[PDB]
DNA sequence: CGGGGGACAGCGCGTACGTGCGTTTAAGCGGTGCTAGAGCTGTCTACGACCAATTGAGCGGCCTGCAGACCGGGATTCTCCAG
DNA sequence: CTGGAGAATCCCGGTCTGCAGGCCGCTCAATTGGTCGTAGACAGCTCTAGCACCGCTTAAACGCACGTACGCGCTGTCCCCCGC
């Protein structure tokens, strides 16, 4: 029969192919079981879309159509559960959350 | 008749507010370059670049500063001050776990 | 040569949240390091999980493991109820 | 090569506490953070340097650096990744 | 139920002496119970998830050696 | 009796060997006395010798857990 | 059955070192986790740089960089020869 | 380089600490007793590795119109002060 | 309180342009289909340790009296960092 990709079968953009070939490749273990591969590409997948809707979502904040990365790290570091999922990571391009302290207010 | 100058401090906040909306970088690139050049000079001569370790090095310096810098405020505001100094920087590297 | 990305299924995924949404190149070389530090970390993950339980393969059920170590909560439940229904989805058909 | 660690302007060191959300400022502590800078190059150039050596190489790559910064905690994202 | 009043103030006074503390505020104590609590949370949830991935019902040493190493709090001493 | 207590929340009826409990208390411990110190010096930066919870919150603050 | 350790190895370095010292258990448990972190973290920093130059043998040489890049300074050095004055007395043995 | 305003030194205070004694309690210890579950074993079966043939998805190269950047100049706002 | 004044910023047309995004040919990695060996699923067994209980014993916490030093508020000085 016609060829039918592994991610339709599972309905996914992912490429659960490419995920299982580099998986064999990492080294992280002997064998690979069958669902594996399937289930990180729909981690994977869905953790994009989070982070993508949050982007847009400051992109279209700021007015602009093309998301750039300092909508990248307004996004991440305003959303709290992803700020701790990237706790150490440092985005090229990224800019600060703009915050001051309250002491140094003009009163 | 009279320069209008403006009270100590909101230059500063308004200099602030510039600088937290803006991404780009803050360090002039040729200086940046001849310092990393020459702190590795003393590991490996005649060492080639490729610029994009050249500014992505600028990026995480500047980064790593400004996180620096976001904890020493800090420090001194719990120093019920205004002004960082040195010993707010060193008490926060210590703490960090740099020290 | 060649080098190979996830380019394409990051624009897919960004046409089917926000459908008319631009992306520049950088933000874009962004996305791919963070899949590929997240798919680093799951995977390493999941192998230490295989090593400690003297097993041969990585299944499913360790990725949903390391899925769990690795998220913060409602990202975790979410990302697990994601890949749960993905596989019940692959299998059936 | 001798004396750049001076090319670190004052005037970028304020606009890096700016950015910080800095207002004051004292003179004592732009050397202070000059000196912290250069260790912490010197920490990050030396890993590069090793791991482009060890690829038997004579140009340091951008790739390399990123697996410094990885291996020191700091992960760098858009730089090849 | 209140276990977490199980930490007398006395056990609190010597963790600081130990730590090099001379003079202690009142309401130290309470912020000390809660941060515990905190941490207390996050080594046992992954501890757990170690044992169920297991299938087992007891929870071993060596599962909380695991989840402080996974949270950059390496312990010796246990294997 | 607390860590046991704290072990309800995520599964019932959980069995502990004595050896895990030992590893959690050695853990804490030693944790909370890094905690205090840290707090010690912060509070001394304040130029005091009594420690108040916000030191303890700025130390965590700094230390990255906060 | 029998678990294996480090104990007889360590024993006999200390009797190297200290001929008169004896030791708890407590400390040779605490001597063998040290030594298996050790372990570890060498040969997970020797397995990602061999996948970083695109090879399929790990040799000594990935060794010796590992452990320039794990250990500080005086104490890379001597352990750089200690690993190469054994090579080398192998090698010739 | 002028100057304001922030750092800092000094003083008063009152109270929240530390110190010590009498009291109550529950931790700890030794002992007994029970079994659930950890740990180990034999089996076999389903499942994953592996290979040959197939092919179209994705990667490379090309091209473009428009998002966004960059002007310029009024409009509007924020701050500082003399009243 | 409160207008002016000046400086700073916003904004809105108008202009230009690099790249985001789409199109295309191809090719190599994914797919399909079949083989085979073996990992672990599973049932079954043993007995260890974890849980529970109880009775002493006594160290440890607790409550409390009490008193003092320190954290804090306030004030004046001057110098040094900022606006230019």
């Amino acid at each position: 029969a016609k060829a039918k990709t592994r991610s339709s079968r599972a309905g996914l953009q992912f490429p659960v192919g490419r995920v299982h070939r580099l998986l064999r490749k990492g080294n992280y273990a002997e064998r690979v079981g069958a669902g594996a591969p399937v289930y990180l590409a729909a981690v994977l997948e869905y953790l994009t879309a989070e982070i993508l809707e949050l982007a847009g979502n400051a992109a279209r904040d700021n007015k602009k159509t093309r998301i750039i990365p300092r909508h990248l790290q307004l996004a991440v570091r305003n959303d709290e559960e992803l700020n701790k999922l990237l706790g150490r990571v440092t985005i090229a391009q990224g800019g600060v959350l703009p915050n001051i302290q309250s002491v140094l207010l003009p009163k | 008749k009279k320069p209008h100058r403006y009270r100590p401090g909101t230059v500063a906040l308004r200099e602030i507010r510039r600088y937290q909306k803006s991404t780009e970088l803050l360090i002039r690139k040729l200086p940046f370059q001849r310092l990393v050049r020459e702190i590795a000079q003393d590991f490996k001569t005649d060492l080639r670049f490729q610029s994009s370790a050249v500014m992505a090095l600028q990026e995480a310096s500047e980064a790593y500063l400004v996180a620096l810098f976001e904890d020493t405020n800090l420090c001194a505001i719990h120093a019920k001050r205004v002004t960082i100094m040195p010993k707010d920087i060193q008490l926060a590297r210590r703490i960090r776990g740099e020290r | 040569t060649r080098k190979e990305s996830y380019a394409i299924y990051v624009y897919k995924v960004l046409k089917q949240v926000h459908p008319d949404t631009g992306i520049s190149s950088k933000a874009m070389s962004i996305m791919n390091s963070f899949v590929n530090d997240v798919f680093e970390r799951i995977a390493g993950e999941a192998s230490r999980l295989a090593h400690y339980n003297k097993r041969s393969t990585i299944t499913s059920r360790e990725i949903q493991t390391a899925v769990r170590l690795l998220l913060p909560g409602e990202l975790a439940k979410h990302a697990v109820s994601e890949g749960t229904k993905a596989v019940t989805k692959y299998t059936s058909a | 090569l001798r004396d750049n660690i001076q090319g670190i302007t004052k005037p970028a060191i304020r606009r890096l506490a700016r950015r910080g959300g800095v207002k004051r400022i004292s003179g004592l502590i732009y050397e202070e953070t000059r000196g912290v800078l250069k260790v912490f190059l010197e920490n990050v150039i030396r890993d590069a340097v090793t791991y482009t050596e060890h690829a038997k190489r004579k140009t340091v790559t951008a790739m390399d650096v990123v697996y410094a910064l990885k291996r020191q905690g700091r992960t760098l994202y858009g730089f090849g990744g």
